């Protein structure tokens, strides 16, 4: 269920 | 006024090249043949196919030619690898936009949930003659003949955004111009539950001007090349919403074709 488009936006650079 | 708009475009361009690697320069260049690099490997066929699948980016379990006895999956599977990633790249731009990454994390999520379709399908035809599509960072050349040639709905796939690559490509925009185009697609305040939309459009006004100051600058002899480039964004809307209800037969009618998990979680609830 976690988002992977969270995932994607918090990663850094 | 426009002098940070200025800035603005130029910010934006330079991360579009940071953030996509086969830009619409380049693939112009290979599709002219006004490169050095050879030709790319022409994809037409089932033989042709499997003989450049060391041309189309794909890491799975087993080759490109093992997913599947059939022509057609074994392009779905290629074309989801590539929509994997092409979802990664449009997102890392997205956090170049300023002022996206200061937005609510869950509409910076609604963006990217109804705007990386809309990319795709416009940097798509960056990569697009009438007759074929560059694949693979331009490793290889995939007719838009054969893919239409693809059983049922596999064959139907294509062919709309084709269609709409022709038209768009007549607007002759350059890379400078679709980076704050695309950006301007992003920053959309009128996606479906975005909580909190007058930041969203503040910064959209703002990609407005520097789009409409840049064409102005940039095609001086295209007069309202702007407006006619707006009324393309709701062409995009279309092509998602139709390309939606083809995953849509997909899904009702194959076996063992559900979507990466990346895609599931962006069509979940589209719409
Ligand atoms: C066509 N092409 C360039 C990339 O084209 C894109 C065309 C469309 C997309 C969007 C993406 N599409 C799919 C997602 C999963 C599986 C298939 C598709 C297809 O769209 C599809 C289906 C059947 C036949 C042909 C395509 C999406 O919805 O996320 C992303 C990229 C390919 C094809 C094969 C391998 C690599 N490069």
């Amino acid at each position: 269920e976690p988002s992977l488009l969270k995932k994607l936006l918090l990663a850094p650079a | 006024e426009s002098a940070d708009l200025r800035a603005l475009a130029k910010h934006l361009y330079d991360s579009y090249i940071k953030s996509f690697p086969l830009t619409k320069a380049k693939a112009r260049a290979i599709l002219t043949g006004k490169t050095t690099d050879k030709s790319p490997f022409v994809i037409y066929d089932m033989n042709s196919l499997m003989m450049g699948e060391d041309k189309i980016k794909f890491k799975h379990i087993t080759p490109l030619q093992e997913q599947s006895k059939e022509v057609a999956i074994r392009i779905f599977q290629g074309c989801q690898f590539r929509s994997v990633e092409a979802v990664q790249e449009i997102t890392e731009y997205a956090k170049s936009i300023p002022g996206f990454v200061n937005l609510d994390l869950n509409d910076q999520v609604t963006l990217l949930k109804y705007g990386v379709h809309e990319i795709i399908y416009t940097m798509l035809a960056s990569l697009m003659n009438k007759d074929g599509v560059l694949i693979s960072e331009g490793q290889g050349f995939m007719t838009r003949e054969f893919l239409k040639s693809l059983r049922k709905p596999f064959g139907d796939f294509m062919e709309p955004k084709f269609e709409f690559a022709v038209k768009f490509n007549a607007l002759e925009l350059d890379d400078s111009d679709l980076a704050i185009f695309i950006a301007v697609i992003i920053l959309s305040g009128d996606r479906p539950g975005l909580l909190n939309v007058k930041p969203i459009e503040d910064i959209q006004d703002n990609l407005l001007q520097a789009l409409e100051l840049q064409l102005k600058l940039n095609h001086p002899e295209s007069s309202q090349l702007f407006a006619k480039l707006l009324q393309k964004m709701t062409d995009l809307r279309q092509i998602v919403m139709e390309h939606v209800q083809l995953l849509q037969v997909i899904k009702k009618t194959e076996t063992d074709m559900s979507l990466h998990p990346l895609l599931q979680e962006i069509y979940k609830d589209l719409y």
